């Protein structure tokens, strides 16, 4: 038989995942960035001025 | 962007009216309607003549 052994032959399947690809799909959602920061003053000044 | 745009004839040419409505903010309509305080003021009426 063939005894060839590497890293890999030895090693675990890769635990990999898919990231958004953003294709293959009619729309794209806006991307929105917000910080914890900006959601304190967002809703700190909504309860203020309420 | 996050406008829905609306095609309104009642809008003039060369007019954009931009109005926001919910979030943390709680944003509602615009526009504050008032009424007569006396109860037979109230609504369109049809009157006797002289």
């Amino acid at each position: 038989a063939n005894r060839t052994v590497s890293p890999s032959t030895q090693g675990v399947r890769p635990a990999m995942r898919q990231m958004y690809n953003g294709r293959n799909v009619a729309t794209r959602p806006i991307p929105l960035i917000v910080d914890t920061s900006e959601i304190r003053a967002i809703m700190a000044a909504a309860a203020d001025a309420r | 962007g996050f406008w829905n745009i609306v095609e309104e004839d009642y809008i003039p040419p060369g007019y954009l009216v931009g109005v926001g409505y919910g979030g943390a903010f709680n944003l509602g309509n615009p526009v504050g309607l008032r009424q007569h305080a006396n109860p037979a003021m109230q609504g369109l009426r049809i009157i006797a003549g002289n």
